[PDB]
């Protein structure tokens, strides 16, 4: 009956002054599991673009929300927690050719 | 800082959260005064509860623009900030239970509660409910207790069941 | 001009949120047009409304580089299309234009897409 | 079977009237059931403290 | 004070009772917000000519079926309700 994006932990934060880091070319990992990952942030991240966290898996951000962005781990999971950082690569999903 | 009472987890977490920020440089007591005055002007006044219903307004006359809402109210210090965030996300129409959420917390640890029989009990702020509710039963059995229950109502039910 | 311009809130596959303003939201059947990197456009066609100033667009291309909050500008009415004696021989699109190489197709009139039967 | 169907029926009828005289006793403002409730309260909350 | 609010917002009376505001419109279905005094199964009128049948009373909005396009309603248009049940013409 509810919704999501703002929630306890995210429903603190725009009270007082939600700024300091850009959250526009990174992003916080809220949740992640069985592949998924829902990373809270990214705003200047385009659709199928290539993301990399913090412990060396690479990402896809297939799903974008308005609060969140559902990328989809190249590897595995267990290394991802919540709260870690997710650069942008600023470019799409390529490939070597030649 | 999260204190242990609960309170649901997801409607219950929006007066939770507002409560860590305000329990610094002693900023609580003025709290309890200025969400009364919020919700005693938009239920029994009829006039500017015109927009807690409708899915319309769409920052029109519930943010940005306030003035007599905000500065003639009762709110100057953290109390603007409350109600910015429920206008955002769409939570004008539940203000009750923000404003219901927020005096449960200064009951709890700095009062008590568990209503005996009756009426209500004694709510005390000493320290433990062991000698607190000794000292409290003997008091307000003799003064008053009209007795106008539930003990009398089970053991009658179970002599006719036995028959 | 006054141009209904709108923000892009969710981007999941083909359907796309777009946000605009209050009163200056376009209707159903409506082409949306979005500036890319390239010559072309990006065409996307309201479907419905969520609410909230808020309407979700069916795009009739690629969605891979939609970031949140892209400009998205409103052509007013819907999809059209080159019609008469113009659009015979060339090979035409969805959002009416050539992919034949042979340059733009000059035509004096262009209907839309959606019609009552 | 005609004496447990005698006794079964005499043990029916007399708890029925038993029932209906205490519940006609407790609506005649009994002092007694009054000052026996609210000390009874007081006395099992001192013992669990 | 709560009356001094009111008029600073020009809202004039906002009476929902035979009057709704539509707040989404799609797939030939419309969720207009308001109208208390409607019955089930009435006859609906929008701003563009186009008329619903409210069908599913709700206690927030109230759906309604459009018998036309969906392109002539759009968000936040006035919905006014006929105060009748859906009849046809016989003899």
């Amino acid at each position: 009956k509810a919704a999501p994006t703002e929630v306890s932990s995210i429903l603190e934060s725009k009270i007082r002054v939600s700024d300091e880091a850009n959250l526009d070319e990174t992003g916080r990992v809220l949740s992640v599991g069985d592949g998924i990952a829902r990373v809270f942030g990214l705003n200047n991240c385009q659709a199928e673009e290539l993301v990399e966290f913090a412990s060396g898996v690479k990402g896809m951000a297939l799903n974008l929300e308005p609060g969140q962005v559902g990328i989809v781990l190249f590897g595995s999971d267990r290394e991802v927690k919540e709260g870690e950082i997710v650069k942008r690569t600023g470019k799409i999903v390529d490939v070597p050719i030649g | 800082i999260k204190p242990p009472v609960q309170l649901f987890g997801l409607d219950g977490t929006y007066a939770t959260a507002l409560f860590s920020a305000s329990a610094k440089d002693s900023s609580i007591e003025k709290t309890f005064q200025s969400v009364q005055k919020l919700s005693s002007t938009i239920s029994k006044d009829a006039k500017v509860a015109q927009v807690l219903s409708n899915p319309a307004l769409s920052l029109n006359s519930r943010k940005e623009v306030v003035s007599v809402l905000s500065k003639e109210l009762k709110l100057e210090p953290v109390v603007s900030n409350l109600l910015t965030v429920l206008a955002e996300n769409n939570r004008l129409s539940l203000f009750d239970s923000i404003a219901k959420q927020f005096s449960v917390l200064n009951d709890a640890y700095n009062g008590v509660v568990e209503a005996t029989v009756v009426s209500a009990k004694p709510l005390d702020s000493k320290i433990l409910n062991r000698l607190t509710k000794s000292i409290t039963n003997s008091k307000y059995v003799g003064p008053g207790k009209t007795l106008k229950a539930s003990k009398v109502n089970k053991l009658n039910k179970v002599l006719s069941e036995t028959i | 001009a006054g141009p209904a311009s709108g923000k892009i809130r969710a981007v999941i596959g083909a359907v796309v949120d777009v946000q605009f303003e209050q009163g200056e939201l376009p209707a159903i059947l409506n082409a949306l047009t979005i500036d890319q990197g390239n010559n072309q456009k990006l065409v996307l066609e309201v479907a419905q409304h969520l609410g909230e100033n808020a309407v979700r667009a069916i795009a009739m291309d690629g969605t891979e580089g939609l970031v949140r909050g892209q400009t998205v500008v409103d052509t007013g009415a819907p999809i059209s299309v080159p019609v008469g004696r113009g659009t015979l021989g060339r090979i035409i699109n969805v959002v009416g234009e050539p992919i034949d190489e042979r340059g733009p197709i000059e035509c004096k009139q262009r209907n839309p897409i959606h019609a009552d039967p | 079977r005609y004496e447990a169907q005698v006794r079964q029926h005499e043990q029916e009828q007399l708890a029925s009237t038993v029932i209906s005289k205490v519940q006609s006793e407790l609506q005649n403002a009994k002092f007694q059931d009054k000052v026996l409730a609210q000390a009874v309260e007081e006395v099992e909350r001192l013992f669990a403290k | 004070s709560i009356l001094e609010s009111k008029i600073r917002g020009v809202s004039d009376e906002a009476n929902l009772d035979e009057t709704g505001r539509v707040l989404s419109v799609g797939d030939g279905i419309a969720r207009v917000f308001g109208l208390n005094n409607c019955q089930a199964e009435e006859l609906v009128e929008f701003a563009s000519g186009v008329k619903g049948m409210a069908l599913n009373l709700e206690p927030g909005q109230v759906g309604i079926v459009l018998f036309g396009s969906d392109r002539e309603v759009k968000e936040g248009e006035i919905v006014k309700r006929t105060g009748k049940i859906v009849d046809v013409p016989i003899g």
